[PDB]
């Protein structure tokens, strides 16, 4: 191929064939001349080194190019991850595609994804050409091309027509399991970023810190019918690994629901009687009564005890205002006890699973959308911040540290007098620091989870707390009881690179801050964890490749 | 006491520990290395002179012909810096070398020569280094990153693993020289000693012992201890050394002098040994069965018959004992072998030794080194005696000699660069010692065994690589032909040296594009330590152990800043105070600790001295006298950290924050975050794009000043004085009298860098900060650059944040942004792009840059002038003409029916084709600058004439102006001088400046300094003339270009990328995020005073990622803006100077026990008002990294304002207008903006181009190409029932070269049919397999 | 083991796609084998309908037409 500016690019096979034809011609000329047998034997060995053309670098060493690199023969054009098989015949590059950053956009229904107008204008170019030519708004196709180049105002309604019931495909780069590619209807966006529904970020394993996704377009009728029947988002709500749903509300919505369904022991308007959940809504938004206050309401729950026929049952349940507000979301066939609790994350996943197994699929998908909407709304209405006063340090911590220091001093004196062994003092120190860490964790949790003390019409009472970090941990909304105690209690005992455990653990928390030595000890564990999470990916991908090629 | 540049925004500080060391000049490693490399060094220690004296003189092969070295000189660069950036060539300098060719006379080898010649030889061009440690190579600015490599010297490394399932340990000593061959020894699982050279096939290590001209007897003499037997006319008795019986159980009763020492059956006790020592026991009779276990030492031949009774290394049997007994060999030599102390590894290796003499060993090593060829006597002898004894092919090193002699415990630090016999002797002895047990293994990750080599050493090595080639060429040429009387130039050659050095600087693994998008980015990319590149390892063969941190990283390498993902722990950066030793080991300071007093003298400590000492901790409280105020200190002695006493301290740490990098030291509250998020924050800090109006850090560390000044972006005054005239382009300083040299006229002129591009297309630009007539001092900032602000680094802007979930729009990590941010235009960044349009020379003819193009109307041609290049300052958009370029077209081979249409209309198609450059789609900006180059022979067009005229007039004007101001200053100084000694006060200004420089005076040095200033004036005008001629010739001369090109037009765009949903914004603690929506003002949550909050983050990101530092930063920022708001409201109505004095002093005296007494009694009602005006946007707060600002100080600072101590204030709601319960944290967080802009990511492709050999679309978005539909996507589609989607996913849409055209016709015809065909790349596979003898075919 | 039983396959394109290609091709060539394109890797490589998902009915129709 002629490069611009009088340069020439060729493959190495031209050089290899040049070599073989040259040596063959030379041998022809030698056989004309009746050369000495040493000469013709040397020439035949040179002609044998055919071997380079077929598979260079197998026998002996590989002849190299002008850049002194082993050039590529035919077997290197077939084999390898750069050969035809893995790189060009199994995975191709495709027309009608594009990519961008992703953003949240919670106003979507879950069967539709946001998409910028410019990406729609680029991907659906020939559909637009055909539609414009059919409507008689451009005489030819050339005029249609120049019309969409000028972005004249009638092209957008044509784009809206051809975008109507036309699915697209969304995909993120580590496509581990079959939920990696899903279909979506588009809704056009006056931006530049793909808006993707928040409930499926768990399935995509996508977080919005700059992750990118690629769009694909199905062209033919069979492909669009496949995208609507199989790969549509509302048809993949259960994991193929196990029957648990994959549309679990993830972190914010579950916090909102957890805050919505609890019970302060004495809030505004406790002990009144409500005549239906609509009255609970009115009593809340007018502000006359709190979101959580124990209130006797009347509700009606429908049960399908008959042969697939709902049967009404109405009574006087004893619940809170927030729960009775949430009850206007649940469809007909579910018993009331599904929303009569604190509504954590396992609880809401089980609620969705029960709705799926009792009602069907359509009410469950509508229930999922309504759940996400109300979760976001009351999470924002909570005002759940996180402040430096929301990390309570238990006041017995330094005393526990002092007593553990006394114990380690005693064991140090015992080994100084030689009464014990080195491994003995090692395990004595390691066990007393383990015991002290456990006791300080107990103290922190018992001072954090339940210290709230409020007074209903009398002396005093203790309840579970609204100390926002405790909500973010107990609700299941992305917080673990093992990632607290690194904010209040001691940070445990870190490990040296050998795999042993340091004798003196880091006894400082992120509220009080570490000093230089403790931080430098803590650095190694983070670096080792980062390296392992970097190098586990290759082994996992290799294992998946082996398994999908054996089955 | 602060300078005038510091009395503007004097930053409030919180550091408790009084630092005692200034932060060193942050680039001194890079600058000092290249300063060593090129410098007139009048001895051959380091530098070019070292390479020359290590490779010159050259002697022909006894041809009496000598080429010898004299000196060298570095020339003036032809093109300076900005010219090299504009044009595109390396900022180099010629290397003129004086060489001498001399030929000796006949039978006078040491006699005098008969002829000399001295010719100044040009040998290539070396690139030079700008004054910020950056090289200019091909128009760009490249940095060479220092390498971390395994040290030259011995290594007694073990194996230490299982590695055989034998459960044994293998001690494999290894020698690495700086230039030469490796020499490895290792034991085998059968504990025999081996050897290998350069990782070849194994050999038993006796071969080199013999090859060192040693026979068996001296080998066993050196490597074992003799045991001597004395035939006392009977019984074969043996003498004794009492130590030899330790840890043994003798089979008999050890008895002598009629005294029982050891019983039979009893072991020889320690007190048995003591009794033997005290009782002076020398010789005993032993049972004859003891000797039968021995191995004989030497050769005891038959003295009578001249025959062998026993050679060396023979186990003995009792009949042979009688045979040596009857031969009268009374003294018998044996060995003291053992199971514990003296292992018989050399003895057993000699048993498996297949050699007998030196020649057998040399033949064996000749075979092992090179297979196939027959052995030869002289070839093998020369090979072995040349391999490890030549100055040529084996340079150990100077540092190699030092470390080798240290690790061998030999005293002398300096010796030969080649290996002698004793060195291998002691290496063998110490390896045997380690296998026995006395001795310790070494390790690789310890930083006492890894050096740091920088651009000086690598450039020196590449230069030596060039020189050996040119020396071999000379030795070829000097041998042949003639004597001659030839001139010492034609045997030398420039290209085989300049080629080597240019291939180093041009494309190594280390010379890369400098990320130039932040002063911090440049600083942390010049101090980078890489373990990759030549002489090191690769990421595909790097074990986890070298990736890990090590206890010897404390203050030599930052442990928390490292690129994550593909290569962690290989690109570790460098600490703040971490210097570099003389040899190249890393070094760090410590304060000297006396008996109990901390002395503020500084001692630098290397990597191996830091173990034997005891090092205190920088967080140790001391009370005014250097005594530790406690009775204990948390020291660190050898890896561990043990609570030592007050007396056993030898060294104290220097400053609290010497454990981190520079990039990670700009994170406030670093001591609170988890190290993962600290890593991500310190890695995202070096990606912030400089915004339009860089604001401040509201909560900064306190070390932004040093980073801003030490990076090269700001312009720092070199001599203090008055500022005389300030443009937006230049700054003129009149210098003070005392700082003025007696010679010249002193004014300074700085020329700022207005709106040029950078390697990442961001707009590096400077603006002045001082005003007219305002004093400056030596070292102040005069011009902030990108991301600087009054000499402080400001990488972003600080905005009001509130942590609350808000209607899903900040779900996972998204960052809701108010419209006030974009309305105030405060995250807007400016980009600058470069567009090139060549004009090549086709075979059909040359293309033109004419304005006339076919098929385009006047809408495109409205913005081109008559020559055809776009105007300066034309608001172009996407897809518009810039450089009208047409190309000739041959025939086009016209076709059916459009032939008939041409017959209908007659509008003939032109023979030219439109191929003009147009603006890439999606961008829009103003054209700021047009550059035109041309080949020398081509006649230039009109626009090139306009540009050359404008450039010439600009250059003449600027040079004339510079001469004008310089002479203005010179004559003002003359006017000041002439007052003294014969004052012409009114007389002087009567006459003009014609003869002021010649007037008489009192005959002092100023009388013969008026003439000095006059000669300065004459030299100034002559220099002006010659420089003007040079500059005019440089402008008007043609520019050399690529072959077969005519002219290049470079057009510069300036986009103004605003902000949009999709951009990535990060905090400082590594909380990234992508903006999801831009709400209006009214919808944002507003607090009780009406002020809308500005960014609504997500709270759930804190307690799982644990970066609790950002919350304390938010609180402290709220306190800072509170004090700024209070002082702004105080300044709103004009109150009083002393009221502001009172409040500012009270704000500067929080809290308890800080440094920085900053009292305002010495400020004089102008600085106070200027300080108050510069403070009104918020009082900046400092926080040194690990010294920190404790929580109670934040509480009382908030209480100084009226803000609540809890840090949380109730926010109302924007839309409903009701109240959020549970009041929410608000405050001022410093927020960045990374350059992962969305519009640089988003792209699509309907039907673009296609690849040539395999009909597939192209790569990513540069050539408008589609996405990679990976193998895993195919698995996913197979998992569903989707079949047709896969079929069109890999046949119609990609490769079926008829199917896609049929698909396009079907789609635009409104009928979504498909027609499969067969994939093209499969057919290519069919041809590739069928190219062999593999007949593969389809059949039915 | 899976990496061993993933190579004793009757199809040879399904073997040559995932392993060292040289040995597979040479053994197939001396064998003179005849792949029938039954699995999924083969029909992906030649780019016709997968005999698993939606294309199962089409492939059943083709087999019904074949040899009948
Ligand atoms: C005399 C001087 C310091 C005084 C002790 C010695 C000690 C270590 C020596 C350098 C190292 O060997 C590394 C490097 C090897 C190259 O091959 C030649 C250059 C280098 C820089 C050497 C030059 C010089 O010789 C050094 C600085
Ligand atoms: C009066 C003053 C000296 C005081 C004794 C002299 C010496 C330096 C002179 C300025 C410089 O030339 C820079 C500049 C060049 C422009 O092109 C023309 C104006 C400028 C401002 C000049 C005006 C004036 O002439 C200056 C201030
Ligand atoms: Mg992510």
């Amino acid at each position: 191929v002629p490069l611009d500016g009088g340069r020439f690019a060729t493959s190495d096979l031209n050089d290899l064939y040049r070599r073989v034809i040259n040596r063959n011609n030379r041998l022809k000329r030698l056989l004309d001349l009746a050369a000495p047998d040493i000469i013709v034997r040397n020439e035949k060995r040179m002609l044998q080194e055919v071997d380079a053309l077929l598979d260079n670098g197998r026998r002996g060493r590989a002849i190299t190019g002008s850049n002194k690199r082993p050039l590529k023969s035919l077997a290197d054009m077939i084999k390898g991850k750069q050969g035809r098989f893995r790189q060009n015949l199994l995975g191709k590059r495709v027309d009608y595609s594009g990519r961008s950053v992703i953003t949240v956009g919670p106003y979507l229904r879950l069967h539709q994804c946001g998409l910028p107008k410019k990406m729609a204008l680029e991907l659906f170019k020939p559909f637009i050409y055909g539609k414009l030519e059919l409507r008689g708004l451009a005489t030819t196709i050339k005029a249609a091309k120049k019309m969409v180049e000028r972005e004249e105002a009638v092209v957008w309604d044509i784009l809206d027509e051809v975008i109507r019931e036309h699915p697209v495909l969304l995909n993120r780069a580590p496509t581990l399991h079959r939920l990696g590619i899903q279909a979506f209807e588009p809704v056009l966006i006056e931006g530049k970023a793909i808006q993707l529904h928040p409930l499926v970020c768990a399935a995509y394993n996508a977080d919005f810190d700059g992750d990118q996704m690629a769009v694909h377009v199905p062209l033919t009728l069979e492909a669009q019918l496949e995208a609507r029947a199989l790969m549509m988002s509302t048809n993949n709500i259960l994991s193929p690994a196990n029957g648990e749903p994959i549309i679990v509300p993830s972190q914010d919505v579950v916090l909102g629901l957890y805050y919505m369904t609890r019970d302060c022991v004495n809030a505004k308007g406790e002990g009144m009687v409500l005549t239906g959940p609509k009255e609970a809504e009115r009593l809340y938004r007018s502000g006359l009564a709190s979101l959580h206050a124990r209130v006797k309401v009347r509700i009606t729950e429908y049960e399908k005890d008959a042969n697939g026929e709902l049967v009404a049952k109405t009574s006087l349940k004893d619940t809170t205002v927030g729960r009775a507000i949430l009850w206007m979301i649940v469809p007909k066939g579910l018993p009331y006890s599904i929303v009569n609790q604190a509504l954590g994350k396992k609880a809401i996943s089980k609620m969705l699973n029960t709705c799926y197994r009792i009602l069907g699929l359509k009410p469950t998908v509508i229930f999922a959308d309504q759940i996400m909407y109300t979760g976001f709304a009351y999470a924002a209405r909570s005002g759940a911040s996180v402040g430096i006063d929301d990390m309570v340090i238990p006041e017995k911590k330094h005393e526990i540290i002092s007593e553990a220091e006394a114990e380690v001093a005693e064991i140090q004196e015992q080994f100084q007098s030689g009464l014990v062994t080195a491994g003995e003092r090692y395990n004595k120190v390691i066990d007393i620091w383990a015991a002290a860490n456990d006791r300080v964790s107990k103290a922190m949790m018992d001072n954090l989870q339940t210290e709230t003390v409020i007074n209903r019409d009398g002396q005093e009472e203790k309840q579970v707390s609204f100390n926002s970090i405790y909500m973010m941990a107990d609700s299941g909304a992305r917080g673990s009881a093992a990632q607290i105690r690194q904010l209040a209690g001691m940070r445990g005992l870190m490990a040296k690179p050998d795999g042993s455990i340091i004798e003196t653990p880091i006894t400082a928390n992120f509220r009080e801050g570490l000093n230089v030595l403790q931080y430098f000890i803590s650095t190694h564990g983070a670096r080792k964890g980062l390296a392992d999470t970097a190098l586990k990916t290759a082994n996992s991908g290799y294992l998946t490749r082996r398994l999908v090629d054996v089955a | 006491v602060y300078s005038y540049t510091e009395k503007k925004r004097i930053r409030k500080d919180f550091g408790k520990r009084p630092q005692v060391l200034d932060v060193p000049y942050l680039l001194s490693i890079q600058l000092d290395s290249f300063q060593k490399f090129i410098e007139q060094d009048p001895e051959g220690q380091y530098g070019l002179e070292a390479a020359f004296r290590s490779v010159f003189p050259i002697q022909s092969y006894s041809g009496n012909s000598e080429l010898q070295y004299v000196s060298y000189r570095l020339g003036e660069p032809v093109f300076d810096v900005q010219e090299c950036q504009i044009r595109g060539v390396t900022y180099s300098a010629p290397l003129r070398v004086k060489l001498r060719l001399v030929i000796y006379e006949r039978e006078a080898p040491e006699g005098t020569v008969k002829d000399i010649k001295e010719q100044e030889v040009y040998m290539g061009e070396i690139p030079l280094m700008t004054d910020n440690g950056t090289f200019v190579i091909n128009g760009t600015e490249r940095v060479i990153v220092s390498q971390l490599h395994r040290s030259p010297g011995v290594f007694f490394d073990s194996d230490k693993g299982k590695t055989h399932s034998s459960g044994k340990v293998l001690y494999n000593a290894r020698i690495i020289p700086y230039r030469g061959s490796w020499l490895d020894f290792e034991f085998d699982p059968k504990d025999n000693l081996f050897v290998r050279i350069d990782r070849r096939r194994k050999l038993p290590a006796t071969i080199i012992l013999r090859a060192l001209n040693y026979t068996t007897e001296q080998i066993l003499d050196l490597f074992f201890e003799k045991v001597i037997f004395e035939i006392r006319d009977n019984k074969l008795q043996m003498e004794l050394v009492p130590e030899r019986l330790r840890g043994e159980t003798a089979s008999f009763d050890i008895e002598a002098n009629g005294k029982v020492y050891v019983e039979k059956g009893r072991r020889i006790t320690a007190r048995h040994i003591r009794q033997l020592e005290k009782d002076d026991v020398k010789l005993i009779e032993v049972p004859v069965e003891y000797i039968a276990g021995k191995v004989v030492a030497k050769d005891y031949i038959d003295e009578s018959t001249g025959e062998l009774i026993c050679a060396a290394n023979m186990e003995l049997s009792l009949d042979l004992l009688a045979k040596l007994s009857q031969s009268g060999h009374k003294r018998i030599e044996t060995l003291f072998t053992n199971d514990l102390d003296h292992g018989p590894y050399i003895s057993e290796t000699l048993r498996v030794d297949p050699t007998n003499d030196r020649l057998s060993a040399l033949v064996e090593i000749y075979r092992m080194m090179r297979p196939g060829e027959p052995p030869t006597r002289e070839a093998a002898e020369s090979l072995f005696e040349n391999l490890f004894f030549s100055e040529d092919r084996y340079d150990l090193s100077a540092v190699g000699r030092m470390k080798f002699n240290r690790s061998l415990l030999r005293e002398e630090i300096e010796g030969s660069g080649i290996l002698s016999k004793d060195d291998i002797i002691d290496v063998m002895k110490k390896l045997i010692d380690i296998r026995n047990g006395k001795g310790e293994v070494d390790d690789i990750d310890h930083l006492g065994n890894r050096r740091i080599r920088s651009v000086g050493e690598m450039a020196e090595n590449q230069f030596r690589v060039g020189l050996v080639r040119v020396e071999r060429a000379v030795k070829e040429r000097l041998s042949l032909g003639d004597l001659d009387t030839l001139m010492p130039q034609d045997m030398i050659n420039a290209k085989p040296i300049s080629a080597a050095v240019k291939e180093f600087f041009g494309s190594s693994q280390l010379s890369q594009f400098m990320d130039q998008n932040n002063p911090l980015s440049e600083i942390t990319h010049k101090r980078r330590i890489s373990a990759l590149g030549p002489g090191g390892l690769t990421r595909e063969r790097a074990g986890f152990e070298v990736r890990d941190v090590h206890p010897t990283h404390y203050g030599r390498v930052c442990p928390i800043e490292t690129p994550e993902g593909p290569n962690i722990g290989l690109i570790n950066s460098l600490s703040v105070y971490a210097q570099t030793n003389e040899y190249g080991f890393l070094e760090t300071p410590y304060r000297k600790v006396t008996d109990g007093v901390v002395t503020d003298e500084i001692h630098y400590l290397s990597a191996i001295e830091e173990g034997n000492y005891v090092i205190a901790q920088a967080n140790s409280n001391l009370d005014e006298e250097g005594h530790f105020v406690e009775d204990l200190v948390t020291c660190r002695s050898k890896g561990e950290s043990s609570l030592f006493s007050r007396d056993q301290v030898d060294y104290m740490d220097v400053s609290t924050q010497q454990v981190v990098s520079v990039g990670a030291s700009l994170i406030p509250f670093l001591e609170h975050d988890d190290a993962n998020r600290a890593l991500m924050g310190a890695n995202m800090q070096r990606q912030a794009v400089p915004t339009l109006r860089a604001d401040k850090p509201l909560v900064g560390t306190g070390m932004e000043r040093a980073v801003a000044v030490d990076s090269g972006v700001t312009a720092v005054a070199k001599r203090g004085g008055v500022v005389q005239y300030v443009d937006a382009s230049r700054i003129v300083i009149k210098v003070n009298e005392d700082e003025m040299y007696p010679g010249e006229a002193g004014i300074d002129i700085y020329n700022l860098t207005k709106y040029t591009r950078s390697n990442q297309n961001t707009c590096i630009n400077q603006m002045p900060c001082v005003s007219l007539g305002e004093p400056v001092e030596r070292g102040d900032v005069l011009a902030d650059g990108p991301s600087t602000d009054l000499g402080e680094l400001a990488l972003g802007q600080n905005m009001r944040v509130a942590f609350m979930p808000w209607n899903g729009y900040n779900f996972e990590d998204s960052i809701l942004v108010s419209e006030r941010v974009v309305q105030e235009d405060r995250f807007t960044t400016i980009h600058i792009q470069e567009l090139a349009c060549v004009s090549r020379d086709t075979k059909l003819g040359p293309e033109e840059i004419t304005a006339d193009i076919p098929n385009v109307g006047e809408a495109a041609l409205s913005k081109l002038d008559e020559s055809g290049i776009v105007y300066i300052g034309a608001e172009v958009t996407g897809g518009d003409i810039l450089v009208g370029k047409v190309t000739p077209k041959g025939e086009t081979q016209l076709t059916p029916e459009e032939k008939l249409l041409r017959a209908i209309f007659g509008e003939k198609a032109s023979d030219v084709k439109d191929s003009s450059l147009r603006v890439p789609n999606g961008v829009s900006g103003t054209v700021i600058d047009v550059q035109v180059f041309t080949r020398d022979g081509v006649e230039k067009d009109k626009r090139a004439l306009e540009i050359e005229e404008m450039q010439l007039k600009q250059a003449k004007k600027d040079l004339s102006e510079e001469l004008q101001i310089l002479e203005a200053g010179l004559f003002s100084r003359i006017r000041a001088v002439l007052v003294a000694g014969g004052v012409e006060a009114e007389k002087l200004d009567k006459l003009p400046r014609d003869r002021w420089l010649e007037l008489g005076l009192t005959d002092e040095e100023k009388q013969n300094q008026l003439e000095q200033l006059a000669e300065q004036y004459d030299e100034l005008k002559h220099e002006f003339e010659k420089k003007l001629e040079a500059k005019r010739r440089k402008i008007t001369q043609g520019d050399d270009l690529a072959p077969g090109v005519l002219k290049i037009v470079k057009v510069y765009l300036a986009v103004k990328r605003r902000i949009q949903p999709g951009d990535k914004m990060a905090g400082r603690h590594g909380n990234k995020g992508v903006i999801s929506k831009i709400n209006p003002i009214e919808d944002m949550p507003y607090d009780e005073n009406g002020t809308p909050v500005d960014i609504v983050l997500n709270p759930l990101g804190v307690p799982s990622r644990m970066n609790i530092g950002q919350i304390l930063e938010t609180h402290l920022g709220m306190a800072a803006k509170g004090i700024g708001d209070k002082i702004n409201a105080m300044l709103k109505q004009q109150q009083e100077v002393a009221k502001l004095r009172e409040f500012i002093q009270r704000a500067y005296d929080l809290g308890a026990d800080v440094r920085q007494k900053v009292d305002l009694s010495t400020f004089s009602d102008e600085e106070v008002m200027r300080l108050a005006e510069n403070l009104r946007k918020g009082m900046p707060i400092a926080t040194p990294v690990f010294d920190g600002a404790k929580e109670a100080e934040i509480k009382e600072l908030l209480k100084l304002g009226d803000l609540p101590t809890s840090g949380q204030i109730r926010l109302y709601d924007g839309r409903t207008g009701e109240q959020f319960e549970r009041p929410v944290t608000v405050g001022y967080m410093y927020m960045l903006k990374l350059n992962h802009l969305v519009d640089d990511k988003m792209h699509a492709r309907s039907t673009g181009s296609y690849s040539l050999v395999t009909q597939q679309p192209l790569g990513g978005k540069a050539q408008f190409g589609g996405q990679r539909f990976g193998e895993m996507e195919v698995w996913a589609l197979e998992a569903y029932g989707a079949a047709y989607t896969l079929q069109e996913m890999l046949t119609v849409k990609s490769d079926d070269v008829n199917g896609r055209t049929k698909m396009y016709k079907n789609i635009v015809d409104g009928n979504h049919q498909m027609e499969p065909g067969m994939p093209e790349s499969f057919n290519v596979l069919l041809k590739e397999i069928r190219s062999l003898g593999i007949n593969i075919e389809l059949e039915d | 083991g899976i990496t061993k039983a993933s190579l004793a396959t009757e199809s040879f394109i399904s073997a040559a796609s995932f392993q060292e290609t040289t040995r597979v091709l040479t053994e197939a060539a001396v064998a003179g084998k005849r792949d029938e394109l039954r699995g999924l890797k083969e029909n992906v490589i030649v780019g016709r309908l997968i005999p698993a998902g939606t294309g199962y009915a089409y492939h059943q129709d083709r087999m019904r037409r074949r040899a009948a």
